[PDB]
């Protein structure tokens, strides 16, 4: 996911710009997000959510607007039982479960149903369940006693000044994200959010594993409210962003560092690259417009390319074999842009796949790390160049068995594909630089990929009066059998057309193509 | 310090459709607004709603069979159902209004266009506001925060 807030002063005329920019499975049946617009006499939103939820996670109105993002907020501990006589040792003596005897139905092929037992067996800590190699683990999730999700959202979005969105989001109903706020008014917020155990000790890699459940000294009971969390309002760079990077360098100038909060809220990891290119791209970019803010959301730098081929080409240029040569003058000619014609991106992945794992995180090939301060030109530089270049020789041979040569068109390869409708694909992978992200399946036989996740739903919003809106739905607005509301956007998210978000009754009643009355009496 | 522009005072319940599936619901107060919006989507993505309901029932299983019985043990075990019932009473009667409503679209877009739902996802109707609550606390709590893969320690792919 990508979000970015921008205060009036950094723009050209004077209004706040928000950008919606989840990034989840174009499958998956409850990541599935719907847009739609709400008004009643009291309140408006418009905007995206997932599949089922009665509120728009994703909204904006006149007023304001907020995005989110995963933020991964560590908010369950698993924990490792020792047993013993029939219970858990705990404290140095032995404690018995709590057990209930449950049950539920299990349907048969032949349409059946059979009654089938089910034990729940309970610590003090939660839930007990046995992993397939026989480690017995208790779940313990915080939160469980916040009843308010839905309404908090409800309450944020029609929230009618940034105070009271503020004393929504702190009721602490919803229990994880990174959440961006902007308004008409010009206030920025970026806000860590979720529900996070108090502990005494312990870093976050030590409370994401397994936890020993022998003590309770590791078990917490209540949890931080928000004013112990990451937060950013107004900072002095102008904006804020997050793109699941961890909340360290949320604006730029930052105003705070991790010394300041416990170190068990979030990772100290380095930032993607794609994160590194969110930071930039709204810190070196001044009197925006909304068409250039919407311009920058396009971003598709092979980031990686431009820390690596440096040290890689003329390493690869030395070695004798002439495939190895030539991929290499290649790459060189290359403009390091993930653009449909380009001739050397897929090779270029086939080698980061290699240089930095398959998910292309890895840090162990590079020559200078990764520091918090240079968060946005490191890491850089390959540290052994001889074992970059034997890299490049597999990885010649791993992109001709996948897509037929070494410089096969990129958007030859990579398509969108829903239904009937076949365009070309353009942006990448995030962890290779790209901002705007398509997660490209491994090819078919043909050598024909598409994505699995990436832009679903993209919104740009400028709180002028009245407010100017553009969005698309990658995989569109239904996916009822038969509906032509599918694959009907795929196309001009392939040419990066957006469609004006319509919120003024006026432009309503000029679009509408169905109109369905209805009447409720509870 | 200008005023935004003047709201819309909706007059008549109403969904104006755009050309590609947007609803525009329209709606005289918060209820009928929120059962609009279950009708909405229930006409874009029913059957999928449908089928996740159910699973937040704990009912995947009884459903649907074997291929939904390891989340089914997974949110009895973490007693997601029953929690559920507690939060939707536990909502504030205006809001809990609302949640009602949303189903009652729900069952009402079923009821008045049956051929637009899946055989296998008929049985879950009637939908209630707490079959709302509980997909939502699923969701959140038992994907999001608490994932069974991290649990059972099935740990692999970001899906």
């Amino acid at each position: 996911c990508n979000s970015w807030a921008v205060a009036p002063g950094k723009t050209a005329n004077g209004n706040a710009l928000l950008l919606q920019n989840p990034h989840l499975s174009w499958t998956t049946d409850y990541f599935t997000y719907y847009e739609a617009h709400l008004v009643t006499p009291d309140f408006e939103i418009y905007g995206a959510t997932q599949i089922g939820l009665p509120v728009i996670r994703f909204a904006f109105n006149q007023r304001m607007g907020i995005t989110n993002t995963v933020n991964g907020m560590v908010g369950a501990t698993n924990y490792r039982l020792t047993l013993q006589d029939g219970g858990y040792l705990y404290d140095g003596q032995v404690r018995p479960f709590e057990r209930r005897q449950a049950s539920y139905r299990l349907r048969q092929a032949d349409g059946t149903t059979v009654d089938k037992p089910l034990e729940i067996r309970s610590s003090v800590h939660g839930p007990v369940f046995e992993r397939a190699d026989g480690t017995a683990v208790a779940v313990r999730v915080a939160g469980l006693d916040r009843p308010g999700m839905l309404e908090q959202y409800f309450d944020m979005i029609t929230a009618d000044s940034f105070d009271d969105y503020e004393a929504a989001l702190a009721r602490m109903q919803v229990p994880t994200f990174n959440i961006v706020y902007a308004d008409r008014e010009g206030t920025i917020n970026y806000s860590f959010n979720g529900v996070a155990p108090k502990r005494a000790e312990g870093d976050i890699a030590f409370w994401q594993g397994l936890v020993p459940g022998d003590s309770s000294r590791y078990l917490w009971t209540e949890t931080h409210p928000l004013d112990d969390l990451p937060r950013v309002t107004n900072p002095p760079g102008g904006f804020v962003q997050n793109s699941n990077d961890p909340p360290w360098t949320p604006t730029w100038p930052v105003t705070y560092t991790p010394k300041d909060f416990p170190s068990y809220l979030a990772p100290q990891t380095p930032h993607s690259l794609r994160a590194q290119q969110s930071v930039r791209l709204m810190s070196e970019n001044d009197d925006l417009t909304l068409e250039r803010f919407m311009a920058l959301q396009l971003s598709h730098r092979a980031v990686m390319a431009d820390r690596t081929l440096p040290d890689l080409i003329p390493a690869a240029l030395i070695d004798p074999d002439p495939e190895v040569q030539a991929a290499a003058r290649l790459l060189a000619a290359w403009d390091r842009e993930f653009t449909s014609d380009s001739r050397a991106a897929l090779l270029f992945e086939e080698w980061a796949r290699l240089f930095a794992g398959q998910n292309f995180a890895g840090q162990a090939g590079f020559a200078t790390p990764w520091s918090l301060d240079k968060p946005v030109s490191t890491p850089y530089g390959v540290r052994d160049p001889k074992a970059a270049v034997d890299q490049l020789r597999t990885a010649i041979a791993n992109t001709k068995r996948k897509y037929g040569a070494i410089d096969r068109p990129f958007g030859d390869a990579s398509r969108m594909i829903l239904n009937d409708v076949n365009v070309p694909g353009a942006a990448g992978y995030g962890n290779l630089g790209s901002f705007r992200v398509f997660t490209w399946s491994d090819p078919d036989e043909n050598g024909v990929r598409t994505p699995v996740h990436g832009e679903t739903w993209v919104a740009m919003i400028e709180f002028s009066t009245p407010v100017r809106a553009y969005g698309l739905m990658s995989y569109g607005n239904s996916r009822q059998p038969g509906t032509t509301h599918y694959s009907d956007q795929i196309e001009r998210v392939s040419r990066a057309d957006f469609r004006e978000l319509l919120l003024r009754r006026e432009q309503v009643e000029a679009a509408v193509q169905e109109r369905t009355p209805f009447n409720f009496k509870p | 310090p200008q005023a935004p522009i003047a709201a819309y005072k909706p007059r008549s319940n109403e969904i104006l459709w755009d050309g590609y599936g947007v609803p525009h619901i329209y709606g005289v107060d918060a209820p009928s607004a929120f059962y609009g919006y279950g009708w909405a989507q229930a006409r874009s993505h029913g059957d999928n709603i449908l089928r996740l309901y159910g699973e937040a029932r704990g009912k995947g299983a009884e459903y649907w069979g074997p291929d939904y019985e390891q989340t089914t043990v997974w949110l009895l075990t973490n007693g997601v159902p029953e929690r559920a019932q507690q939060w939707y009473a536990q909502q504030s009667p205006d809001f809990r209004a609302n949640l009602d409503a949303f189903a009652a679209g729900i069952n009402a877009y079923a009821q008045q266009n049956p051929d637009d739902i899946s055989p296998d996802v008929r049985q879950v109707l009637p939908v209630s506001g707490a079959d709302v609550v509980a997909h939502a606390h699923r969701l959140m709590n038992f994907l999001y925060v608490a994932s069974p893969g991290r649990t059972l320690g099935e740990g692999d792919p970001p899906d």
